[PDB]
């Protein structure tokens, strides 16, 4: 959850020199983005989720 | 100590096949395609060698700026597919896997990339109120496969209702995020790197063997991760192709051919 | 020592009793209209959506199950008197079996059905049952239909079925009633029962739900804006 | 023989049940207006005085946990009937899980967080917890902050936290609700919760509290003349 | 026997150091600085050796006779004392040992007793009603250090709270009896037998190495046992000096530098 | 960074000066009368097929310029 | 891109970093640059520096020099 005692830190993106294109070219693009964990991550203390929720019980 | 006698109690390049020839591949999960073992069974079966284990071509589609991705079932996009079709549907029980080549060609100055991706199980979601009341046709379009929306449209109709899916391409059609998709089996084709995909997958179910008419063991869906572009032109269209290739095919329960309603 | 990995196993992330299902047994004097003297209830685990969600993480499952019963009562009014400690019956009938049409009827003789008689102010009711399915893994997603309709039907409603849908009647029903008679005083009572899987194998992982549920299928209907607004550039 | 320090270990010395805590839970007809038909405790030893000053005897201690619920009902009035036995129920809410907002929201599936279902007229409830501390020793008392303001802030309530808190949030909660429906009769109850360490290590004697406790830090507000008086030579 | 699988179910002379040089000794709890061991840790440490170890002398403060004591923070106090800030507030992590040295000189016909203590955990009391108010400026007083009162003056501001300690001399400032204080690290400057004082301090904490801006690992408290007097004058003052040396320094967390507010 | 046109006509820089205000480098630098060190250089531009141009880096020891 | 290494070269084994430089960089077009043909064309130069083996002797206070 959300705590400054146990922050992690910040990740930021820059340009390094430019983007750089010929004529007859497209000058806009897209990028994507993609996270995995290694093999020494590890979790403890089960407990559940908030990412789905019940608000009348099948009739 | 255990006391109870029951355990539930226990307290816990050219690919040639055929003759067929296509001129890096990906299996899933590490699996390739077999034939059943002496140890597993329920007849004498029936295992075509080369006149059903080659390479399908199905129809060509487009995409342009604003196509949204494209779907088929296997192994219903192969009804009506030289013998194997015949044999689908002279037999009860069938089983098969599958090899799957997406290929489509543009230019260094075409920018864009598309998502495929092999779903076992692949359970779409309907156009109405009513829960699971899609119909058999439109569940099997067949070669033609179906599309993608971006926005979920409720059939309004109440004498005549259409009885049809409505995927939502941000939901992969089935209410669950497109962005975790990648966790089944799949390939990205980046138009300035590579031309093609391929994918092998095996037969997955929870039996042996089951029936191939009334059951669906795969989907395919392609999805543009990223749109198409060209140069600064207003409008841009390139053709996509897939082919399908059987692999170890078995058929059993030989009897009158099945004659399906479609329409 | 390294960190390990113990209690992100399988059998560990469903180590746990979820309930699954909240069912009302009244007891009074019989009348001409509608009571609840005897309840049944179709045995599944998608009533509720937790555990729901946590076995929709993977395609195909086998596993044995453990059954918890919890049972609570209570008065309604105050002025018909009181009532002695009741016995509870739970019965399990199989698809095929015959199905009680009321309370004190032949079929609660469970000759040969299991049943469990609990005494209320005891401790929570338990049973273990194994792996019964028919084929080799639990189905939790099924791409196909029972019929296929055919060019020779004399109608459409021959081939006619649900999508997704094996079998319209599976793992049979629970039947639950209040063996005491009737006090001159009415009490109603309520059975929570916990579910737990046991020795659990799982094959083909998929992505979890995004949305909620509506029906036992995927389909979805409303509430389809998950994410939430954040800035591109803001930490 | 010769005389022993077998009582004066730190086992020992800590080899007691003491109460943290007095809980509160009725049963009645719900309302429009408040009612305390739910209650959530918020886990520490802070509360009660008696543990918390013998454990400060040391600045770190690591140990096992052991909890027992005592569990006492009575009525209010006398002319609304009676009631039956109730059950009661004790979820454990981790830190970042769902919290409830009505005594029968669906939050009470547990389906993950672990549950006790207690009988009233039972032996008092109990259970046990290992070591769950992030660090390598839990920390009685810390000297600094969470944030730190910074020249750059935008305004100076970005940086501004309590001083010798770690975690807002730390341990999770106890959320104990009455399963039973209401009986026309409203009925009150308390929970005490006792705590027994074990398996307990500790480092870095402090000297003990001397002055009446003032919040959770080490504040003091009255009562700061404790010795009292005596003769320079008066035996 | 135990039947549960889990175990808590089970039932219960002239130091030099760096480029400089002092002309008993006392080692809290009897351990030696010493650096993290290879079986605990979390990237390469960076660890000065002579650049941040060495001998640093704070303000001198002054001992009459209403002094009433003085305190300081570790690694506070040190925050601006050449490269060893600098890297303090260049790295995420850092840990350290250190070396008091407490100077105190007077004459054969003077009198009195200084106790200088070590405190692990020094946390300290308000100045106001509200509970731990105390704001981080006030808290990190820095080098010069706060000094002790003889009783609780609480504050009566209402619309600019100072945010403040009021430490008391008998109660240590905490809540606890000055008498025992002595529990602690500590050491006894009498002016009639020695006149300094020297304390060596090992890493302490819950965790092996934790940030040095938000949390304080030590305290350090002066207080007058004895008042002060000479011969007969009515007014009488002497300088009282300390050093630190910070020992086995390691820090890790290489980023841009931290800018605290301080007021 | 730079920026390379068709009237530029180049640049210079001398180290360890240009490395004076870089971390704790320049704070070792300014806190003690000797220092030592040896570098590693590396000059990115980045273009296309359809440009032209060719870049010459020289490193020089005891670099002296001229006056005005 | 280019890459170079400079090891330490002086007549002395160490020597300070203040008031001595001890490499000078210069970096030249020695072919113009040229974009199909527009007129004006201009791309980014950037440079990177990483010091290698470095040593430092003689702590004192630290020294201040005025920049302007
Ligand atoms: C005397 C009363 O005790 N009898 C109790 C009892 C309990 C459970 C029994 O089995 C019921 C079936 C269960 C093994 C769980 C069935 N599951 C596993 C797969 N599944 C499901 C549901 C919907 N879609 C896909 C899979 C289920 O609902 C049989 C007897
Ligand atoms: C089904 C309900 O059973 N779940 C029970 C349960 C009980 C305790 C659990 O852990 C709570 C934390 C405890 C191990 C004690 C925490 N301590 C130790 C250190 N500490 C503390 C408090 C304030 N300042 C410093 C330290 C605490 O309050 C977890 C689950
Ligand atoms: N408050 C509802 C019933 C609430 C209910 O059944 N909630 C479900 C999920 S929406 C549940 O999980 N209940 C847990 C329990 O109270 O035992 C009513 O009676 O109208």
């Amino acid at each position: 959850t959300q705590d400054s005692f146990t922050e992690g830190g910040y990740i930021s993106m820059f340009y390094q020199t430019r983007i750089v294109v010929p004529l007859s070219t497209p000058k806009s693009m897209s990028m994507l983005g993609f996270v995995s964990a290694c093999n020494d991550f590890s979790v403890r203390l089960l407990r559940d989720t908030t990412h789905i929720s019940q608000s009348a019980l099948p009739q | 100590i255990n006391y109870y006698k029951d355990s539930a109690s226990n307290a816990a390049l050219q690919l040639t096949i055929g003759n067929s020839t296509i001129t890096n591949s990906v299996v899933a999960y590490g699996r390739w395609p077999e034939f059943i073992r002496d140890d597993e069974a329920n007849d004498q079966p029936t295992e075509p060698d080369v006149a059903t284990c080659r390479f399908y071509t199905l129809d060509t589609v487009m995409w342009g700026k604003e196509s949204k991705g494209w779907w088929w079932k296997l192994p219903d996009a192969l009804r009506d597919m030289g013998l194997f079709g015949q044999n689908m549907y002279y037999h009860y029980l069938g089983r098969s896997g599958y090899t799957v080549h997406v290929q489509c060609n543009a230019s260094k100055f075409h920018q864009g990339a598309l998502g495929v991706f092999a779903i076992p199980e692949y359970c779409l979601a309907g156009d109405s109120d009513k829960q699971r009341y899609t119909s058999y046709a439109n569940a099997n379009p067949g070669e033609k496969g179906g599309k993608f929306y971006s926005q979920f449209n409720r059939d309004t109709a109440v004498t005549s209702p259409k009885r049809e899916f409505c995927p939502v391409d941000y939901l992969l059609g089935c209410g669950v995020l497109l962005g975790n998709a990648f966790v089944y089996p799949h390939q990205i084709i980046n138009l300035r790197t590579n031309n093609s995909a391929t994918i092998v997958l095996p037969y997955v179910n929870a039996m042996a063997i089951d029936s191939m008419v009334k059951h669906n063991n795969w989907g395919i869906a392609i999805l543009p991760l990223s749109p198409l572009d060209f140069a600064q032109e207003s409008s841009v269209e390139i053709p996509i192709t897939v082919t399908i290739a059987p692999m170890c095919s078995e058929f059993n329960g030989l009897r009158n051919v099945t004659a399906p309603k479609f329409q | 020592q390294r960190r390990s990995r113990s209690e992100s196993t399988i059998e560990s992330f469903f180590a746990r009793g979820a309930c699954v299902a909240i069912i009302e047994v009244d007891n009074e004097e019989p009348t001409t209209r509608a009571q609840k003297l005897f309840a049944m209830w179709r045995i599944t685990y998608k009533d509720t959506v937790q555990l729901r969600r946590k076995l929709e993480f993977f395609t195909y499952s086998r596993f044995d199950m453990e059954l918890t019963f919890v049972v609570t009562a209570n008065f309604t009014n105050t002025n018909n008197g009181h009532a002695l400690n009741q016995v509870y019956q739970i019965m399990y009938i199989p698809p095929g079996a015959p199905t009680p049409k009321s309370w004190d009827d032949y079929t609660w003789q469970t000759s040969s059905n299991p049943s469990i008689f609990y005494t209320y102010g005891a401790a929570p009711a338990r049973i273990s049952v194994p792996y019964v399915g028919l084929a080799n893994a639990y189905s939790h997603f099924y791409d196909g239909f029972a019929k296929v309709p055919l060019k020779t039907d004399a109608n459409d409603q021959i081939g006619d079925s649900l999508y997704s849908a094996m079998t319209v009647d599976d793992f049979g029903v629970l039947a639950i009633r209040v063996v005491n008679d009737h006090n001159p005083t009415k009490v109603t009572s309520k059975v929570r029962i916990y579910m737990k899987p046991k020795h659990v194998r799982v094959w083909c992982p998929r992505p979890p739900r995004a949305v909620p549920y509506y029906g036992p299928g995927v389909d979805y209907k409303d509430n389809l804006n998950p994410l939430s607004e954040k800035g591109l550039t803001t930490y």
